RNA sequence: ACUAUUCCAAAAGUUAAACUUAACAUGGACUAGCAAUUUCGGUUGGGGUGACC
């Protein structure tokens, strides 16, 4: 639900006025975790948020 | 978030205690160091476990 | 939308019992130079000008 995101995008956010189509892509950085189940360090370029879900997922 | 310390490091508490630090700190160092873990009421029990054998002995 | 900024966030450090730093990439509003859509009345001894509604 973040990758390729396009949505419209107004001037004062109350329209009688132009509506202009903008796209909205997630941002992007390195995480570095390990997996002692595989005995392999991963490196997942993922949802940075999604993460802080992982963290209390475990 | 909530982490349970593997060693005693500057000021939070007493090893093995249960403290709640910064985000970065926490999750840039602590975790992937192995100096602490997330908190997991199954390894908390594990917490109560060895801090009472802790006093005791 | 593109080329350059002001702030708060991501990422790093600092003290005491609340504050300072940006190498790469990526955001939210924001300020300039660039660009994007249309409008362009009527009456009228033709129209425009003038006048009038």
């Amino acid at each position: 639900g973040e990758g390729w995101v396009l949505g419209h995008r107004y001037v004062n956010n109350d329209k009688l006025s132009k509506r202009v189509r903008k796209v909205w892509k997630p941002q992007l950085f390195q995480r570095e975790l390990y997996s002692e189940i595989l005995d392999k360090r991963f490196t997942v370029t993922v949802t940075m948020r999604t993460l802080d879900l992982i963290d209390q997922a475990c | 978030l909530e982490l349970v310390l593997t060693q005693s490091v500057e000021e939070l508490g007493v090893r093995g205690d249960l403290v709640s630090v910064k985000k970065s700190v926490g999750r840039n160092r602590l975790l992937p160091q192995g100096l602490a873990v997330y908190a997991s009421p199954e390894n908390k029990k594990l917490f109560e476990e060895e801090k009472l054998l802790r006093q005791e002995g």
